[PDB]
This record gives structure tokens, sequence and C-alpha cells, in this order.
């Protein structure tokens, strides 16, 4: 399985576009958290299937598959959010029927913090002109690097090898192939940071029972 | 939930 074919299978693992079935209208704190949690829950279902489509993932121990997903899920969601928002500066495209503005993030205490973080990282990927295939490798690495053991490192290395390949196809300088690789990877730190904050904020919302009970989301949030 | 989806298609 060459880098190109591995990237192809990631493309084929891409989850489908999700909508929350919500008639267009202004947002409030009760409806925003409602939509954000409802969307996350649905995306979580598609994320599980996506992972299983990653060559070798289902070959890992059951203990590993669970710990990998339980720890990276929010990062993967936010990485998807950023790729969808890339061509819409100043906007967070959570879903076709859930587009948010920075000022709208003021309807919820503490979320404006997280939006700015997301908008910044997104803007960054925009400056770098993140390509789809890079997005596929990066997202895959987030799952595999958010820690049967050898199989994992083997898989992680394969995806890493796929990212380099994608960068090599752009036909840019070698020095620039290295600069780009590092800049794309250094951003994972910001996605992991906006993630930890998003979890903290979400966990806090749960403890207050301000958001409906989403079995899958609840389970992933607790551990 | 997470485990059953990991063991079914
Ligand atoms: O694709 C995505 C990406 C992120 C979210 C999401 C929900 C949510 C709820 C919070 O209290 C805080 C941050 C959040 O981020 C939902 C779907």
């Amino acid at each position: 399985l060459s880098p190109e074919q591995l990237v192809l299978t990631l493309l084929e693992a891409e989850p489908p576009h999700v909508l929350i079935s919500r008639p267009s209208a202004p947002f409030t704190e009760a409806s925003m958290m409602m939509s954000l949690t409802k969307l996350a829950d649905k995306e979580l279902v598609h994320m599980i299937s996506w992972a299983k489509k990653i060559p070798g993932f289902v070959e890992l121990s059951l203990f590993d598959q669970v710990r990998l997903l339980e720890s990276c899920w929010m990062e993967v969601l936010m990485m998807g959010l950023m790729w969808r928002s890339i061509d819409h500066p100043g906007k967070l495209i959570f879903a076709p029927d859930l587009v948010l503005d920075r000022d709208e993030g003021k309807c919820v205490e503490g979320i404006l913090e997280i939006f700015d973080m997301l908008l910044a990282t997104t803007s960054r990927f925009r400056e770098l002109k993140l390509q789809h295939k890079e997005y596929l490798c990066v997202k895959a690495m987030i799952l595999l690097n958010s820690s049967s053991s050898r199989k994992l490192a083997h898989l992680l290395n394969a995806v890493t090898d796929a990212l380099v390949w994608v960068i090599a196809k752009s036909g840019i300088s070698s020095q620039q192939q290295s600069m780009r690789l590092a800049n794309l990877l250094m951003l994972l730190s910001h996605v992991r940071h906006a993630s930890n904050k998003g979890m903290e904020h979400l966990l806090n919302m749960k403890c207050k029972n301000v958001v409906p009970v989403y079995d899958l989301l609840l389970e992933m949030l607790n551990a | 939930k997470l485990v059953q989806l990991l063991t079914t298609t």
C-alpha cells in the first residue's frame, strides 16, 4: 500500500456531511448549546465508522481503539470544523444549517474564547492554504497520535509517510517541503489546546444539565 | 455505545 493509495482510502473513509435539521433563525444560549451538542453527537457516530475505515485500525486491540477515540474525538471534530470553515473567513461552519459569527459566540459565557481560538487556527490553515489531502492525513494522525502497540506505531508511521508524500507532490522546494511539514504539524498543538478548552466548557455545561442527554456524547465526555 | 459501534457495521 503506497502513500497515494493510503491517502485514497482516507478519502473513502471521510464521513458524510451532517446537518442538524434546524430551520434558519437567530441563536440563543439554549438553542446554540442545543445545536452544538446535537451536532457533536451525530458526528461522533460517523467518526467511529471513519476510524474503522482506516487500514489496520480494526486490527488494533479493542482497548486501543477505545482509548484512541475517547481521547481525540473533540480534536477530530474541531479539525473538521476548521477545514469546513477554511473558505469562509470570520465564520465557523459547524454545519450547513449551523453557521456562526464571532459575536454570536457572546450568547454563551466562555465560548467566545474558544471561537477566537478556532477562528485563529482556521485563519492559520488558510494562510498556509491547507490542501484537502493534507487535511485527510492530519486528521488521521490526530486519532493515531492521541494515545497491538507496534501495529499502532506502524500505522501512525504510514500516515505520516502519506503526509510527506502529499507535500512532495506540490512540487515545492525541499526546504519548503520541510518548512510546510513543520508548520502543519505545529498547528496540531493549537487544535489540541482549543480541544481541551472545548471539553472543559462542555463538561461544565453537562454538570449543569443545560444540554440534553446525548448517550454517545455523554459517554465520550465522561471518559 | 462506543464499543457496540466499534463491533458492528
Ligand atoms: O464539528 C464540531 C466541532 C466542535 C463542536 C463543539 C460542541 C461544543 C460545545 C461546547 O460547550 C464547547 C465547544 C464545542 O465544540 C461540535 C461539532
